């Protein structure tokens, strides 16, 4: 508990990276968050949207 | 079937060439809502319901 400053700096960066990775799973309104689902299911003009 | 008692056939354990459907001169519309009809032959499905 003495090193709370340094272990918090490690935690803030780990939480920032894990948030950035978990945001790959978000749809943002796309039919899937997996980019290969879009490119396998949809033809170019629909896929681009 | 009637509209009110519309009929579902579950389709299973097959290979299906959807180009044979999509290229058919019979159909006046073929609108698809999450797969494009050109791409159907590249996919395999856990169930299909007609």
């Amino acid at each position: 508990s003495a090193l709370g400053k340094l272990q918090d700096v490690v935690n803030q960066n780990a939480q920032a990276l894990n948030t950035l990775v978990k945001q790959l799973s978000s749809n943002f309104g796309a039919i899937s968050s997996v980019l290969n689902d879009i490119l396998s299911r949809l033809d170019k003009v629909e896929a681009e949207v | 079937a009637s509209v009110y008692a519309w009929n579902r056939k579950r389709i299973s354990n097959c290979v299906a060439d959807y180009s044979v459907l999509y290229n058919s001169a019979s159909f006046s519309t073929f609108k698809c809502y999450g797969v494009s009809p050109t791409k159907l032959n590249d996919l395999c499905f856990t169930n299909v319901y007609a």
